[PDB]
DNA sequence: CAGGATGTATATATCTGACACGTGCCTGGAGACTAGGGAGTAATCCCCTTGGCGGTTAAAACGCGGGGGACAGCGCGTACGTGCGTTTAAGCGGTGCTAGAGCTGTCTACGACCAATTGAGCGGCCTCGGCACCGGGATTCTCCA
DNA sequence: TGGAGAATCCCGGTGCCGAGGCCGCTCAATTGGTCGTAGACAGCTCTAGCACCGCTTAAACGCACGTACGCGCTGTCCCCCGCGTTTTAACCGCCAAGGGGATTACTCCCTAGTCTCCAGGCACGTGTCAGATATATACATCCTG
């Protein structure tokens, strides 16, 4: 028996993400195994770009263990991702930056 | 109880992508709610649109919908790629 | 509990300012800030209890914290 | 005497805070104001550690954004310290 | 046949309501009966209340017909329903405001 | 087909409220909306509520505290306690 | 349909401004609000382009705009 | 001549169009230029009218906040006359 | 420029707790089979979209006088940054305990599901009064004096 | 204030079309009954939230000094405002054409539901090493000269 994330050479789990979309589904909706294909390859997508940018941002610092504040550096440093993540990340910090005219 | 999270799966794509970097636990918690949160805009958004026209069964053309509609511009156009190239391997295997 | 809002220092709302990147603060601006921060946690808390009185409980966790700052558009991360 | 011209040490402190991710109001009076303020609203309430922590990281988060937006609305009107005028207006165009 | 609306003293429709309720509950959810005259009190109380200002804003100026002006006129003039309500009125325009310093 | 609306119970609350007073077909239209808006506002609530506590069922204080969560102040003070003396009346008979 | 954003005319642009309170118009006030409108015209329209593309039609239904409306937190009460 | 003083017809208008609920910005053209941004994201697209209205609605009242803020912020600098950086401060704390 | 003091940056040993790994198990994912409801497609129509032409006034565009507002420069005095002595309360560590969160077992109040019925609600039509439009009289507000 | 003049409120009359009412019909609320189920309550465990005490010491505080900045005042000029004349295209009205959206019917195929099996993912336990800490140490920066 193999997984249908191995068959869709996907990490994410298609299974847990299709038994999430079926409890969340509203008033008996049917959903489709090709939804959980789309979701968790995405879900894995995003994985994988933050983890890019935060991974460059720890080899910019000298540092080999991601932090949070690397995950907010990476996060505020690309624009669809600043867009995209307007939560709160604890710990975080702010990006260091000083106008031109209080110097 | 046991706690389902998404850990495994996040140290898996962050193996493949930086295979000598490691991960903290605050960072990995951060990063299951971040993945928590975009999974229940997903799920929102493909509801909404299943309620809009009527349609009961949400599809791989929901989940596109809702990336268009969630994600930025170039992030929402590789998303959608690569959802695409999921779907068409999964079908093809 | 009274005038606990005198708790947070000129200090810390100093540090506060520079973390903010502001050079240089006026007098009345820790009284001003200390309103603001009353009335955020004001606002905050009475969510949290609000969620946590729906759950029969007496104790307020961390949960109910994340969901009344979530419903506010203040959402965090690193606390579940 | 080493005496530092005003605004030097100013900037060396907002160097040194925004690299920094520490918490920067104490703990203690943070709790207890928590507590006075849900005083109001259910009496006798127990509150988890992880509670007060997440909410101290949320006001110093809210106040920091503020502040940020204090500073921008004092440099719009051609000065370098924030005035009360500003935080409203900061929190008028906010919404809030 | 005394309908629920009736039997609650409600003019809103308290079988409507639960109907609705439950095509919208997730993930074969139940609904009791409570919850639907609840809401349809609350919703009955809302439309009381904005029915209310507007016929006052309306009767200020001398008609006898609410308009969506009236409304917005409503909506804004008292602070809650102003919070509660942050859409926009179409065709509502703006309250009367000049800015103490333009004159 | 047949439109579900609230036009009528607006205008019976209207001539409730205001006998004498009139209303135009776009005030009720809005007021319709606006309706729409609080429903799912109130209903979006619920289902959050009951998904937190693992209560698969949505009952009359489920609807109030999301009331108290949703309306502001002295509004939903007295929104609690009018649903508070509909319920009451309901169940008395 | 080329550069029709001249269209909208500085009398308009003026009677807005009116509208909102303004008192006194520069002269690159004009060309700004041009393109804060063609941003804010440009997200409403590609959400409910996508909205339309999505039910398989070809009009642009007046609801996809409510709906597009609303998702950006900008309600419109009278077309829904 | 009835020559008015500058400021006397600013402030009329001001008074005439805030008591006014109609549309400001000219039907047609708001038309055309919602056609030619469509245009970019799908060819050959038709509008119902009520969906062009709509538009016209959102924007006239879009435009009417970001004035206020604007002015707001033009009051805020000892102006009364608004500027570019006026409605960039106001769209930068707004989010936008 | 240029020296003196300096806080910050750089280098290194300690360790220490935090991350990566190993193991039981149990619960959820995978495979198979059935029923059936929803998605896909096709035909139809009708009305709702786009396109076009005439007119023509009300609005946009362009000139031009000009006065008021934006902005630069200067003085000034007042409030805030900086540093020091000091003490005041936060933080760490430990202890003592009880309220209360969390899991488990019953079971009865309560809600989902189906069938029949009928009355409330929705679509279509008609009318007349409230509101909108056109014109005039009286009232109010403004510039120039 | 005063007067001359424009803007606006009010007042009226007439129209006009939209709101309120009436009627056919429809389909969903109501009532009755059954059957499962879940949440209200009781009970036990054991975890941590609260309270207290002692000590240390780092930060808050009050004060004194100094100087940089916010703000008021003045002058310059340039650039939007108000008004007049030309033009131009928006809007109303009407008419043609067609296309695509909404509806209905058929089909078929794809998913929920149920059962069995097993493996992988989550609590619990353990080792060791990367970074925080402490100390030493170099260096680019600020200030006063």
């Amino acid at each position: 028996p193999i997984t249908r994330s191995s068959r869709a050479g996907l990490q994410f789990p298609v299974g847990r993400v299709h038994r999430l979309l079926k409890t969340r589904s509203t008033a008996h909706g049917r959903v489709g195994a090709t939804a959980a294909v789309y979701t968790a390859a995405i879900l894995e997508y995003l994985t994988a770009e933050v983890l890019e940018l935060a991974g460059n941002a720890s080899k910019d610092l000298k540092v080999k263990r991601i932090s949070p504040r690397h995950l907010q550096l990476a996060i505020r440093g690309d624009e669809e991702l600043d867009t995209l993540i307007k939560g709160t990340i604890a710990g975080g910090g702010v990006i260091p930056h000083i106008h031109k005219s209080l110097i | 109880k046991n706690v389902e999270t998404y850990k495994i799966y996040i140290f898996k794509v962050l193996k493949q992508v930086h295979p000598d970097i490691g991960i903290s636990s605050k960072a990995m918690g951060i990063m299951n709610s971040f993945i928590n949160d975009i999974f229940e805009k997903l799920a929102q958004e493909s509801s909404k649109l299943a309620r809009y026209n009527k349609k009961p069964t949400i599809t791989s053309r929901e989940i596109q919908t809702a990336v268009r509609l969630v994600l930025p511009g170039e992030l929402a156009k590789h998303a959608v790629s690569e959802g695409t190239k999921a779907v068409t391997k999964f079908t093809s295997s | 509990l009274r005038d606990n809002i005198q708790g947070i220092t000129k200090p810390a709302i100093r540090r506060l300012a520079r973390r903010g990147g502001v050079k240089r603060i006026s007098g009345l601006i820790y009284e001003e800030t200390r309103g603001v921060l009353k009335i955020f946690l004001e606002n905050v808390i009475r969510d949290a209890v609000t969620y946590t009185e729906h759950a029969r409980r007496k104790t307020v966790t961390a949960m109910d914290v994340v969901y009344a700052l979530k419903r506010q558009g203040r959402t965090l991360y690193g606390f579940g | 005497p080493h005496r530092f011209r005003p605004g030097t040490v100013a900037l060396r402190e907002i160097r040194k805070y925004q690299k920094s991710t520490e918490l920067l109001i104490r703990k203690l009076p943070f709790q207890r104001l928590v507590r006075e303020i849900a005083q109001d609203f259910k009496t006798d309430l127990r509150f988890q550690s992880s509670a007060v922590a997440a909410l101290q990281e949320a006001a110093e988060a809210y106040l920091v954004g503020l502040f940020e937006d204090t500073n921008l609305c004092a440099i719009h009107a051609k000065r370098v310290t924030i005035m009360p005028k500003d935080i409203q207006l900061a929190r008028r165009i906010r919404g809030e």
